[PDB]
RNA sequence: UGGUUCGUGGAGCCAUGGGGGAAUCUGGGCGGACCACCGCCUAAGGCUAAGUACUCCGGGUGACCGAUAGCGCACCAGUAC
RNA sequence: GAGCUAGCCCUGGCCAGGGUGAAGCUGGGGUGAGACCCAGUGGAGGCCCGAACCGGUGGGGGAUGCAAACCCCUCGGAUGA
RNA sequence: GAAUGCCGGCAUGAGUAACGAUAAAGAGGGUGAGAAUCCCUCUCGCCGUAAGCCCAAGGGUUCCUACGCAAUGGUCGUCAGCGUAGGGUUAGGCGGGACCUAAGGUGAAGCCGAAAGGCGUAGCCGAAGGGCAGCCGGUUAAUAUUCCGGCCCUUCCCGCAGGUGCGAUGGGGGGACGCUCUAGGCUAGGGGGACCGGAGCCAUGGACGAGCCCGGCCAGAAGCGCAGGGUGGGAGGUAGGCAAAUCCGCCUCCCAACAAGCUCUGCGUGGUGGGGAAGCCCGGGUGACAACCCCCCGAAGCCAGGGAGCCAAGAAAAGCCUCUAAGCACAACCUGCGGGAACCCGUACCGCAAACCGACACAGGUGGGCGGGUGCAAGAGCACUCAGGCGCGCGGGAGAACCCUCGCCAAGGAACUCUGCAAGUUGGCCCCGUAACUUCGGGAGAAGGGGUGCUCCCUGGGGUGAUGAGCCCCGGGGAGCCGCAGUGAACAGGCUCUGGCGACUGUUUACCAAAAACACAGCUCUCUGCGAACUCGUAAGAGGAGGUAUAGGGAGCGACGCUUGCCCGGUGCCGGAAGGUCAAGGGGAGGGGUGCAAGCCCCGAACCGAAGCCCCGGUGAACGGCGGCCGUAACUAUAACGGUCCUAAGGUAGCGAAAUUCCUUGUCGGGUAAGUUCCGACCUGCACGAAAAGCGUAACGACCGGAGCGCUGUCUCGGCGAGGGACCCGGUGAAAUUGAACUGGCCGUGAAGAUGCGGCCUACCCGUGGCAGGACGAAAAGACCCCGUGGAGCUUUACUGCAGCC
RNA sequence: CGAUGUCGGCUCGUCGCAUCCUGGGGCUGAAGAAGGUCCCAAGGGUUGGGCUGUUCGCCCAUUAAAGCGGCACGCGAGCUG
RNA sequence: CCGAGGGUAGGGCCCGUGACUGGGGCGAAGUCGUAACAAGGUAGCUGUACCGGAAGGUGCGGCUGGAU
RNA sequence: CGCGGGGUGGAGCAGCCUGGUAGCUCGUCGGGCUCAUAACCCGAAGGUCGUCGGUUCAAAUCCGGCCCCCGCAACCA
């Protein structure tokens, strides 16, 4: 339930914020958050090698628990629902009735007050963690494992699932947020229900002041560039692009295949993505 | 100071 | 109005002090040859 | 591929990054593709003075300079600036 | 060489005073319930006027300058990218 | 003898320009060889959110005192930030270190690289962040939270006493956090007092007064009072906090809970210790046994880790508290008390500036705190002033042109000009009132108008106090008074209509462009399944991201509205196990060299043999492209219609003489007396057109165009006046330039524009103030143009390589 | 080409005469008045505005007339831009 | 004081007129095609939507005022 | 007298390069179908190739001059 404004300044006038309804509890839990380091997209050597970031909103890193096979068979109930800067998902904060306390994504639905546990006898209940090979075809599942133990990869952003699609073998066929058809091993974890704030992809950021919040520099086109700088750089007057639209590299980037062609998981990818 | 330009 | 040199102690000595210039092969060398040449400071002065 | 006078040349020799991979004198390498004959030499361990180069330093000597010259500096100069 | 300048990282600091009066909230009206309307409260905003501060629009002066970019008048921003 | 040669010396310009803010000076006294310039005194002016005061940088003796004046000081100099000498900076509590960590740097382990070296968890370093104990006064020529005085406090060591399971770099808690708004109570600071203390004063018409003038506080331990912050208590279970744990976490139960209790700050009080004005006399003395009290205003500061709201969701580690492990419980730790112990470095002075950055004692630049009073609605704005600080290190005259900055102007009012450039006008506050259009916010301060001072009288609400008075903050009504004029000075929008462009606030060519450019939310295409793609790196390793397709990269377009047509033949990209071509390699038909031979050596056909290319398809918000000639309607004209050639397909909607139109000032209409511009149309669009988007669009703009009103020295058309210069006298004294010069006009001549040649004319010698026609005047070895088998940036289906990818 | 600043305007003039006006004339298809045409004549005079950077030109309102050319397309060490 | 009216400024309604433009009506014998009336030679009509020289065509849904 | 392309039955286009040959669509004319017109069907006619000159045995064709019709260009200032 995206929030307008009313148009009293004429940013107000297309400006949306997400409505905060689902969340519970204003500030973090002091014994799970750490520093975020910011980067401003430079790399150890301090060169630049993702244009254009820097300048956002402080941010503390909250821990998430993306393994959940770590405590098979006890369960926690779901004390709050946070806000979380560091990703698009709102995150539940989980009481261990060991004492133990953690972090996950918050599904759709998951309620305050609910139980949840991870384990390969656990219910089919929205929250719940098992190994793919126990859920049941046709389930959505969101933070699927792509390799066994090695940790929740697919299906984290705000909205989005993965389906169970049948079973092969060790592996199970999974559906991607993207469209893609994959097998991922019967014995990678997954959690039931789909990731929840299925409204974030509407929000309307309104004006460039909010894009700086976010540590989003601003973007400017090859086209305004120079021969030096850029393909597209150059030219008396405005310019078509005058050749196939490249990067400032140089490599083509309308439809031009990126993905490296003998890369070992192929023999895993079913049918590539859709739309 | 711009040079003239005798152009 | 503002011009280059802006004086600062810590940076004279940190950027061109002996420290730093026998830390590296460059301002080893540039050590090396300011004492073949004679001179009478190595090193900028910096009164820390 | 490099080295050699040898820039692919009839291109051997010496070295070797990759692959394959022996033999112990009746063994092996060389004599400019290669073959025969005839010869030369003993690879895949190491050391070795002297004759040779240089001049921060000492001295000796100039059909070398003589303070705008001779070292950037005859003098408190790699200084002042 | 980033003690100038450009960007980013860490940690601090600064923005007189006045103005406009969003959402929400309360109450009243409204209806089957509503939507909604009215009033009060409220204090939002790359909102308004304007110093500091940050700029440098137009003109004039200066032009072996006070100054290798300055001065006067005027003008832009001033809770924000 | 020349090289715009090199180094040095010295000329010319020239007693010329200038002497660095137009805040400003005058006199008397003194000192001295010498005084506009040093010292003292009186008068005058300037700053006063500073041009005053206090920190931090940076500077490094410039500080204070004695002696000096060659040079430095834009003049002078007896003076000085100058020369010589002597003196001067005093800390357990201030700042930094023997404490903590941030980015970052370094880096046992480890990883990588021809060498040099590059990485790298921990750990270490690293501060203007965390943490941590001193306040007031006095004293020196010069230091003071440092010395002294008064009152306070911290750690370490040892001892005594009491208490306790003591004990850590390990576990846990806490430290610990944003932005805007903000409550209560205080302090800082300030205003008034008919009260308290005070040297005095009565002037010039009046006043001996509730007169004038001056001052009326600061620091303080425990205790207490006020205002706030922090904090649930007990018990049972327990598998989590990488050992243990009585701590912490989770569960349960009982009690306490707009409290309390405990604890910690702030403020007041407080033993006591200080301070203490005008004026007068000589920094000191006095005043003075100084008084030290009441009322009001009141923070952005304090209580604080306070409250609320919001989205962009807001450091770490130590100190500290708690838990326990080895251990040790003769120890150890906690509390109280006593005695002892407590190191290193800085401290002078300048510090918006003559001591820092700008070559200068340079109108520039330089972070933090304090920054008083009155009035103007408010304020750090503006005017004047306090404290304090200055008059800017050349002066004296004169009262030309001309220049700069400023004031006024008859009648006219944009006729000025590329242009109302510039300058007028308008100008704050209160009330009245306010259009098209609109995205319903706005447009809006629209426009346009009225009010505004002072006096008396009546009166409303809010704060303080008491519910009153007094104080204080906002008012309301009536009656009057004065001037040309009441935001009476200073600070403070000119307005409107209509187009182009860009939605908007932002950004930019430091130092000739601020814009229509860039960015921007938003739209679309495309890549990417995660050890992602992509980027930097030889690599290791990083960024992406401690993210995961509602995400990340690349590209174009650029709010929003209504839309975005046709072409896939060429190029690109995407798909296509067939076919064609295809390198090394495989294969070895068949030859060759040599040898007596066994053999050794070489060449070598068919055939098998990747990517790429060919080939077959797809694909436009991929690169791109979207026709010609001829004829035809019952007036004419023009062609809805037809014919034919061509193409991959022949430009749709919308718009159009346009930021695009050559012919062009197209034609018609509007506005004007008159309009190459402007606005509205038309369409034979040289040469618009749909994301290098097309057509519109409220609001916005120091953008660019056209018009009108208001008002003006812009102009007809100039005049007068002010000051700073120019000018004259005293002081100091440059510059570019310069073959040498005894350097006139005309008409000719000359390498074609002559002071210099010819002929003629004219002309006594030398300056001063002015003007710029000439000396093809100065400046800069033309930046345009060409030339050089000169250079550099940039492009690509130029050539040839390389990275990278297959 | 080791630099002769290049359009227009403004200011300031000065000159030529192939004369726009004013003065003097001859011829006229000159009745008068007003013209046409040519000759002599350079003394003086030759307006203000709208459009455009404009020179030029067109237009408005006047006038005795609204002349044409040279002076480095006169004049940027005089200004503008 | 009020006050005819005059002046300034800004709105509202109505009439007239305007380059150009939109469609409408009418007009003895113009050009193009043939959409409808017969199953009108694709049953017609219909609301909407998109397209096309033109009548019209096509999609979706509806009506019989459709035939055999 | 800057550069390029074009001119052929009535219209619009082949033929040119590569000399000997004029071709295609429409139009026109005669006939047929129909009550009649169009459509359709069957036959036919019409171009000495812009002009002049040359080369050749022979010129639409190859070469040169002229005429006409389109189209492009015109930069540094
Ligand atoms: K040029
Ligand atoms: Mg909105
Ligand atoms: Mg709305
Ligand atoms: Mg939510
Ligand atoms: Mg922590
Ligand atoms: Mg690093
Ligand atoms: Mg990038
Ligand atoms: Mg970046
Ligand atoms: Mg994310
Ligand atoms: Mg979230
Ligand atoms: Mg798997
Ligand atoms: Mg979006
Ligand atoms: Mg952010
Ligand atoms: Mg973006
Ligand atoms: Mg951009
Ligand atoms: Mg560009
Ligand atoms: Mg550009
Ligand atoms: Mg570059
Ligand atoms: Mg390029
Ligand atoms: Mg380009
Ligand atoms: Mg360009
Ligand atoms: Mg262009
Ligand atoms: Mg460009
Ligand atoms: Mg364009
Ligand atoms: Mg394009
Ligand atoms: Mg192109
Ligand atoms: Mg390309
Ligand atoms: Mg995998
Ligand atoms: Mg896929
Ligand atoms: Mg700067
Ligand atoms: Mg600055
Ligand atoms: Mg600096
Ligand atoms: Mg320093
Ligand atoms: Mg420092
Ligand atoms: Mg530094
Ligand atoms: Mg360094
Ligand atoms: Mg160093
Ligand atoms: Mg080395
Ligand atoms: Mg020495
Ligand atoms: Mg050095
Ligand atoms: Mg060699
Ligand atoms: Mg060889
Ligand atoms: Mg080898
Ligand atoms: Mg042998
Ligand atoms: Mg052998
Ligand atoms: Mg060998
Ligand atoms: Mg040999
Ligand atoms: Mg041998
Ligand atoms: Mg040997
Ligand atoms: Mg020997
Ligand atoms: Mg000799
Ligand atoms: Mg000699
Ligand atoms: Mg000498
Ligand atoms: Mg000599
Ligand atoms: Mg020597
Ligand atoms: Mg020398
Ligand atoms: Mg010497
Ligand atoms: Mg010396
Ligand atoms: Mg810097
Ligand atoms: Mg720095
Ligand atoms: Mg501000
Ligand atoms: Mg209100
Ligand atoms: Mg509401
Ligand atoms: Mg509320
Ligand atoms: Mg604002
Ligand atoms: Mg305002
Ligand atoms: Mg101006
Ligand atoms: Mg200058
Ligand atoms: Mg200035
Ligand atoms: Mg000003
Ligand atoms: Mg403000
Ligand atoms: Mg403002
Ligand atoms: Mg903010
Ligand atoms: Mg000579
Ligand atoms: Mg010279
Ligand atoms: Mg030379
Ligand atoms: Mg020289
Ligand atoms: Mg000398
Ligand atoms: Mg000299
Ligand atoms: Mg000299
Ligand atoms: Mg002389
Ligand atoms: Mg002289
Ligand atoms: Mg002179
Ligand atoms: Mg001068
Ligand atoms: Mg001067
Ligand atoms: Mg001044
Ligand atoms: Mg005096
Ligand atoms: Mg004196
Ligand atoms: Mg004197
Ligand atoms: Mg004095
Ligand atoms: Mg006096
Ligand atoms: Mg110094
Ligand atoms: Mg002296
Ligand atoms: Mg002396
Ligand atoms: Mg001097
Ligand atoms: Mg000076
Ligand atoms: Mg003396
Ligand atoms: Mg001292
Ligand atoms: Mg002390
Ligand atoms: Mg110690
Ligand atoms: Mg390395
Ligand atoms: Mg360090
Ligand atoms: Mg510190
Ligand atoms: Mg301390
Ligand atoms: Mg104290
Ligand atoms: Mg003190
Ligand atoms: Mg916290
Ligand atoms: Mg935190
Ligand atoms: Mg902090
Ligand atoms: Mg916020
Ligand atoms: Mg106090
Ligand atoms: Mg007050
Ligand atoms: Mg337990
Ligand atoms: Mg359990
Ligand atoms: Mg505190
Ligand atoms: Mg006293
Ligand atoms: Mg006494
Ligand atoms: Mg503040
Ligand atoms: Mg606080
Ligand atoms: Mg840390
Ligand atoms: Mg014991
Ligand atoms: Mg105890
Ligand atoms: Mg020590
Ligand atoms: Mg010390
Ligand atoms: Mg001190
Ligand atoms: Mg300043
Ligand atoms: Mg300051
Ligand atoms: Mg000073
Ligand atoms: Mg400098
Ligand atoms: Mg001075
Ligand atoms: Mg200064
Ligand atoms: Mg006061
Ligand atoms: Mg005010
Ligand atoms: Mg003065
Ligand atoms: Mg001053
Ligand atoms: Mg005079
Ligand atoms: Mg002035
Ligand atoms: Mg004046
Ligand atoms: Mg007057
Ligand atoms: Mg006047
Ligand atoms: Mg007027
Ligand atoms: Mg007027
Ligand atoms: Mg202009
Ligand atoms: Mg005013
Ligand atoms: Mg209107
Ligand atoms: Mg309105
Ligand atoms: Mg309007
Ligand atoms: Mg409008
Ligand atoms: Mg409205
Ligand atoms: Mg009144
Ligand atoms: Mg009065
Ligand atoms: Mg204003
Ligand atoms: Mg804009
Ligand atoms: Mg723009
Ligand atoms: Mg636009
Ligand atoms: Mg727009
Ligand atoms: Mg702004
Ligand atoms: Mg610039
Ligand atoms: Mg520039
Ligand atoms: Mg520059
Ligand atoms: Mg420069
Ligand atoms: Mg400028
Ligand atoms: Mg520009
Ligand atoms: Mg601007
Ligand atoms: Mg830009
Ligand atoms: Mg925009
Ligand atoms: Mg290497
Ligand atoms: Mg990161
Ligand atoms: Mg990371
Ligand atoms: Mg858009
Ligand atoms: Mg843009
Ligand atoms: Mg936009
Ligand atoms: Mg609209
Ligand atoms: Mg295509
Ligand atoms: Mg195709
Ligand atoms: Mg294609
Ligand atoms: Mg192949
Ligand atoms: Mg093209
Ligand atoms: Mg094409
Ligand atoms: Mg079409
Ligand atoms: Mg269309
Ligand atoms: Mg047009
Ligand atoms: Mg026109
Ligand atoms: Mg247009
Ligand atoms: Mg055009
Ligand atoms: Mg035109
Ligand atoms: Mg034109
Ligand atoms: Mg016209
Ligand atoms: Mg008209
Ligand atoms: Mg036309
Ligand atoms: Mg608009
Ligand atoms: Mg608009
Ligand atoms: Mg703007
Ligand atoms: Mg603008
Ligand atoms: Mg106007
Ligand atoms: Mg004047
Ligand atoms: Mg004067
Ligand atoms: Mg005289
Ligand atoms: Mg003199
Ligand atoms: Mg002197
Ligand atoms: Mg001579
Ligand atoms: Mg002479
Ligand atoms: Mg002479
Ligand atoms: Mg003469
Ligand atoms: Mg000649
Ligand atoms: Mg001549
Ligand atoms: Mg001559
Ligand atoms: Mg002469
Ligand atoms: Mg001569
Ligand atoms: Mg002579
Ligand atoms: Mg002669
Ligand atoms: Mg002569
Ligand atoms: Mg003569
Ligand atoms: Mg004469
Ligand atoms: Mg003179
Ligand atoms: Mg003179
Ligand atoms: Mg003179
Ligand atoms: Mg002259
Ligand atoms: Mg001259
Ligand atoms: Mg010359
Ligand atoms: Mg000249
Ligand atoms: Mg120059
Ligand atoms: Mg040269
Ligand atoms: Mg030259
Ligand atoms: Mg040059
Ligand atoms: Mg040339
Ligand atoms: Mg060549
Ligand atoms: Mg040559
Ligand atoms: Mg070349
Ligand atoms: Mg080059
Ligand atoms: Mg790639
Ligand atoms: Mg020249
Ligand atoms: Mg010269
Ligand atoms: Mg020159
Ligand atoms: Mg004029
Ligand atoms: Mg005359
Ligand atoms: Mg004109
Ligand atoms: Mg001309
Ligand atoms: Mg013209
Ligand atoms: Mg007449
Ligand atoms: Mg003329
Ligand atoms: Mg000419
Ligand atoms: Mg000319
Ligand atoms: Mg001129
Ligand atoms: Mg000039
Ligand atoms: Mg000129
Ligand atoms: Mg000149
Ligand atoms: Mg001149
Ligand atoms: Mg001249
Ligand atoms: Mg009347
Ligand atoms: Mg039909
Ligand atoms: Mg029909
Ligand atoms: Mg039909
Ligand atoms: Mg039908
Ligand atoms: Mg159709
Ligand atoms: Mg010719
Ligand atoms: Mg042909
Ligand atoms: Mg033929
Ligand atoms: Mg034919
Ligand atoms: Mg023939
Ligand atoms: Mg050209």
């Amino acid at each position: 339930a995206v929030k307008k404004f009313k148009p009293y300044t004429p940013s107000r006038r297309f400006m949306t914020v997400a409505d905060f309804s689902e969340i519970t509890k204003t500030e973090p839990e002091k014994s799970l958050v750490k520093p975020l380091k910011k980067t401003g997209g430079r790399n150890n050597q301090g060169r630049i090698t993702v244009r254009f970031r820097g300048g956002g909103h402080k941010r503390l890193y909250r821990i998430i628990d993306f393994k959940r096979w770590d405590k098979v068979g006890i369960p926690a109930k779901v004390a709050a629902i946070e806000y979380d800067p560091n990703r698009s998902a709102r995150i539940a904060l989980l009481h261990y009735v060991d004492g133990e306390k953690r972090y996950i994504i918050a599904p759709d639905g998951l309620q305050v007050g609910q139980q949840v546990v991870a384990g390969p006898d656990a219910p089919i209940q929205v929250g719940n963690a098992l190994p793919l090979r126990f859920i049941p075809v046709g389930t959505v599942v969101h933070a699927v494992e792509l390799e066994p133990k090695k940790g929740a990869k697919l299906a984290r952003a705000a909205g989005t699932s993965a389906q169970i699609q049948g079973r092969e073998g060790d592996y199970v066929i999974l559906r991607l947020p993207s469209g893609e058809l994959r097998k991922v091993h019967g014995e990678c974890y997954a959690t039931v229900g789909a990731v929840g704030n299925a409204d974030h992809k509407n929000i309307v950021l309104g004006k460039a002041g909010r894009s700086r919040w976010l540590g989003r520099r601003p973007h400017v086109r090859g086209a305004a560039m120079n021969p030096v700088d850029h393909p597209h750089g150059g030219g008396e007057g405005r310019a078509p692009r005058g050749r196939p639209p490249a990067s400032p590299w140089g490599w083509q980037t309308k439809g031009l295949k990126t993905r490296k062609r003998r890369k070992p998981s192929s023999r895993f990818i079913i049918a590539r993505r859709k739309k | 100071m711009t040079h003239s330009m005798r152009c | 109005m503002k011009r280059t040199w802006q004086p600062n102690r810590r940076k004279r000595a940190k950027t061109h002090g002996f420290r730093a210039r026998m830390r590296t092969p460059g301002g080893r060398k540039v050590l090396k040859r300011r004492r073949q040449k004679g001179r009478w400071r190595l090193t900028p002065a910096v009164r820390k």
